[PDB]
């Protein structure tokens, strides 16, 4: 025991939320800037 | 030192004067309920240790 | 020895990536409407 | 009775340093400021009628 | 002056010249204004009073080809420990910086009572460095300046919310305070501290501090001086 | 004008020794200065003279299609010689002794500032731009000289004593300085630092957040203060302390071009968004202040890249400290 | 009336028994019954202080905490760092185990100042 | 205003007469008297200063065959912001009311930085009310007013003191004093409010409160308007 690498399931929770930024962040990002344009 | 951006006239200076009063009297204020405050908590310190 | 933890973190660099490539992605997307909002002022 | 009354007692100590210590001189500083100017007012108009 | 200007730019000498209560000639200014019938400036001193005193304090410096100097040190009583009365105000918009003895460093049983904050020297940019002083004197006096003040307020806080509620930052301002006035500030009256020997105990008030929170020193200096020991 | 002898004899030994590139080779800053000096201790009635003079010259050059800028230091000492002209001439005193004329004196001066074509041909375009020190007796800046000038001129630079005595410089008063020209600015911006403007405004926002909360601490302490507020007061402190204070003596800050100065401000409002929401998320301010540190001296110490190292690479530096401080924010926060 | 729960962790010998008498040991609306059994040896540390959350900040009924020296000493940090007024935890003897006042929150706190 | 005064009553045109900088002229005024030597009054200014501001600011208003008017909005710059100023002082007595510019709001990001209470119209209360422009408009200025003075008191006391200590009404008039400046005070340029829509907005800001503390509006108002 105490080997258990359940860094792997921080890693794939770390990815899981770096792909709802990627929503958020093309979903703020585009919008903030294209009212700047308009 | 440091002091309030007012515009000197005599009515500021006479409500500077009505503040400084007030603040005087309020210190007083607080002052007497610190002490009756601080008399009740030594006795309440008293009586939880009890 | 746990140090497989460490690589696998490279969830962190995956992140950076992620966000690096929504600044491009947000530069392309933001294009056809800069050059349709110049357009019109051309007309 | 304890928890309350010394949260009040810190609150009204903090309150009686605040008074005396930054309010009441404050408002000194602001009066004698008031004062000073105003005199220097007052001067101002009596020697421009005495001119 | 007369006589300075005669021994320092004539007969090159240096001369340093005192002046002792300009506040006293500043009230016999006064006095000829009010004789005159002149219209009176702020708190009843001649408008032209700014003047007058240029032409008292301008008399000092070098000049080119001659190997004298006139250093002047007015002494200047500020009229109810104001520093905004006319005489001080006037005075340190004519002097190149002013030495402020303070009364409430003279009551906490300090001397010199100079207070560091409310003084001044222009010509210490120029005066203090590398081939000049040391290389860490103007980095350490600007960091010694921003933690005094640090220090000064946090006392102040003190006064109101105590010193249980200060922040770590604050009670090292705190420490640095006291032991600033106490030790650097503090020196005997027959006492002289060469700039090199009081730069080593600026470094040792400035060592109560991580290196990390001297945030005026350039990280070249703090290499170098910060942990020499 | 009415000013020490000393500060025209340090313009005079530095000016030789210091070289600008406006005309593309490296060439001492004397040789585009004129000079005029009337002493404190020289005659009164001169110093008027002076500025006059100043001014004159200053649009003689801007008739040549140059860009001049015209430093009165100090115009409280020329309103003080006319204060003392008036004086002797037995006329009525206005506010503080000052002549009734001295406001459209000031007026006049300043409108001689200013944008122009040149009167003649070939067509050119020159402009003058006057800074002005005022000296308001007592620190004091209901002033009649300041009240005229601060009517008079567009933008207003007000120092804080407080700040200075403390070492602070530039001692600019945040609060009550102020400058009208942001507007016209905003093309210039749009062309070369488009958010510029909003990078300001953000900044002078948390400013006055942080000014405020200062008020509640002073009587308060900082208890009972949202970690968001802490934030604003931390890097209000920051800003403080590492962008608004520059040393003007050192060979790094001694001049911050504009691009290093809109690269500052992208760090710092980096800084203050990363923490803002890490907070937001969850995060603790203490522990996360503690755990990042690190970028918190990096944005602090920003101040210390040398202009003089080229804008391609003061700017490859900036974006490596922005990196590095979203990484390390993502790091301290899962 | 707005708080009026009577919370206990101790052991069966005073949670089941003594003041169960009379106190009782459920809610109205509620299983959870406002208690631990905190068995010797068997109740998780980590759970003694998710429980002593759960009866002091979760729900707000608990008007008093009433807890034993034996999870007191181990989830020492947690009630230290517990300055709150309504649960007004209350440290009692269990077993063999006296009171020891050098221990407790809030005799400490009441040595801290004045005396 | 000879000008003005031409097209208003020998041409018959409504015409708005502004005289921009009228704070300036009062300079030319005292540089003229104290050139003559003339006695004084406040901070040198001519002791006859009233009577030639007035001469300016009365040259304004309708006359009964003429169907043209002249409305007067000289701009004025009280120097230190002090409104005891002879300039401001003597304007007030003399104009028929003052839109207060203020900087408190101005360094506080509002535009229009207008301080409604400094400010004031001497011919509001005949120009509002039943048919000319509605029947709330009297009260719901007044109410606002007043909860303004009390939200600003509130903000005092809260400075101070905190939120801890100032009682329910206190946080009802800070919670007023945010939205009116924030959202009915501010206000872009070229936005044109109607006078109704304005009155929709302080209905919709003095909401806020309980219909029985709005004790400034009388009941039969306070029951119209207050529940839509």
């Amino acid at each position: 025991a105490f080997i258990r690498k359940e860094a792997e399931e921080k890693a794939k929770e770390i990815q899981l939320k770096a792909d709802q930024e990627y929503e958020i962040e093309k979903t703020n990002i585009v919008r903030n800037e294209t009212n700047n344009i308009d | 030192g440091n002091r309030e951006q007012v515009f000197p006239t005599r009515m500021t200076l006479g409500l500077m004067k009505t503040k400084l009063k007030g603040a005087n009297q309020g210190y007083s204020l607080l002052k007497r309920k610190s002490e009756a405050l601080t008399k009740r908590f030594r006795d309440i310190t008293k009586r939880i240790d009890d | 020895k746990e140090a497989h933890e460490i690589v696998s973190k490279a969830r962190k660099y995956r992140q950076d990536k992620l966000k690096q490539a929504k600044t491009d992605a947000a530069k392309e997307i933001d294009s056809y409407k800069i050059q349709k909002d110049k357009e019109l002022k051309e007309f | 009775a304890f928890i309350i009354l010394d949260e009040v007692i810190k609150v009204t100590n903090r309150r009686v340093n605040a008074i005396e210590h930054v309010i009441i001189p404050r408002t000194e500083n602001t009066i004698a400021y008031i004062n000073s100017e105003l005199d220097e007012l007052d001067r101002e108009e009596f020697y421009r009628l005495k001119k | 002056l007369t006589t300075a200007e005669y021994l320092a730019y004539q007969t090159e000498r240096h001369v340093l010249t005192i002046l002792t209560d300009m506040s006293s000639y500043a009230d016999a200014l006064r006095e000829v204004s009010a004789a005159r019938e002149e219209v009176p400036g702020r708190r009843g001193y001649p408008g032209y009073m700014y003047t007058d005193l240029s032409t008292i304090y301008e008399r000092a410096g070098r000049v080119e080809g001659r190997n004298g100097s006139i250093t002047q040190i007015p002494i200047l009583t500020m009229p109810n420990d104001d520093i905004t009365h006319p005489i001080p105000d006037l005075t340190g918009y004519i002097t190149e910086g002013q030495i402020f003895v303070d009364r409430q460093l003279h009551n906490k049983g300090i001397y010199p009572p100079i207070n560091v904050l409310p003084s001044l020297s222009r010509l210490m940019k120029s005066a203090i460095g590398e081939g000049m002083t040391r290389k860490d004197h103007g980095d350490v006096s600007n960091q010694l300046y921003a933690k005094y003040a640090i220090g000064k307020d946090a006392a102040a806080m003190k006064a109101v919310v105590g010193e249980e509620a200060l922040s770590i930052e604050d009670k090292l301002s705190l420490e640095f305070l006291e032991k600033f006035e106490k030790t650097f500030i503090t020196q005997g009256a027959y006492e002289d501290r060469t700039v090199f020997e009081s730069l080593d105990q600026a470094w040792s008030l400035l060592r109560i501090y991580p290196k990390e929170m001297l945030n005026r020193i350039s990280p070249k200096i703090l290499d170098e001086f910060y942990d020499r020991a | 004008c009415g000013e020490r002898g000393n500060e025209m004899a340090e313009v005079l030994m530095e000016f030789p020794e210091l070289y600008t590139e406006m005309s593309g080779t490296k060439e001492p800053i004397m040789k585009r200065t004129t000079l005029v000096a009337n002493t404190s201790n020289m005659p009164v009635a001169a110093r008027e003279a002076s500025i006059y003079t100043g001014i004159t010259l200053a649009e003689y050059f801007r008739d040549q299609g140059k860009n001049v800028s015209m430093i009165a230091d100090s115009s409280s000492r020329w309103a003080e010689a006319l204060r003392e002209i008036s004086g002797r001439l037995g006329e009525m005193p206005a506010d503080q002794g000052f002549p009734a004329y001295l406001g459209a004196k000031l007026a006049s001066f300043y409108e001689r500032a200013g944008k122009a074509v040149a009167l003649g041909s070939p067509d050119r375009t020159g402009s003058v731009s006057i800074v002005a020190a005022v000296s308001p007796a007592g620190g004091d800046f209901s002033d009649p000289v300041t009240t005229a000038t601060l009517g008079i001129t567009q933008v207003f630079w007000g120092l804080d004593k407080k700040l200075a005595q403390r070492k602070h410089f530039p001692s600019i008063n945040t609060s009550v300085s102020y400058s009208k020209y942001t507007n016209v600015l905003n093309k210039f911006y749009d062309s070369n630092y488009p958010e510029f403007p909003v990078l300001r405004d953000r900044m002078k926002e948390i400013l006055s957040n942080a000014e405020e909360l200062e008020q509640v601490v002073q009587l308060v302490g900082k208890s009972a203060l949202s970690d968001s507020d802490k934030i604003t007061l931390d890097v209000a402190t920051l800003i403080k302390e590492d962008f608004l204070q520059q040393n003007g003596y050192s060979t790094y800050d001694a001049f911050c071009p504009i691009w290093k100065t809109f690269d500052m401000m992208r760090a710092f409002i980096s800084y203050h968004d990363e923490a803002q929401k890490a907070v937001a998320n969850g995060a603790n301010w203490s522990k996360l202040a503690d755990s990042t540190g690190d970028v918190k001296h990096a944005v602090s110490s920003s101040k210390f890249f040398e202009p003089s190292r080229g804008e391609k690479e003061v700017h490859g530096e900036f974006e490596k400290l922005l990196s590095t401080m979203q990484e390390r924010f993502a790091e301290s926060t899962d | 009336e707005k708080r009026t729960l009577i919370a206990v962790i101790a052991d069966e010998d005073t949670t089941t028994g003594l003041l169960l008498a009379g106190i009782g040991q459920i809610t109205p609306e509620t299983q959870e019954k406002n208690f631990f059994v905190y068995q010797e040896g068997k109740t998780t540390k980590e759970e003694i202080t998710d429980k002593f959350n759960h009866f002091t900040e979760e729900r707000d009924d608990i008007a008093i905490l009433l807890i034993n020296q034996h999870i007191a000493e181990n989830i020492r940090a947690r009630v230290d760092s517990f300055t709150n007024a309504f649960p007004a935890i209350l440290e009692i003897p269990s077993k063999d185990h006296p009171y020891d006042p050098e221990k407790d929150s809030v005799l400490k706190r009441v040595r801290k100042l004045f005396g």
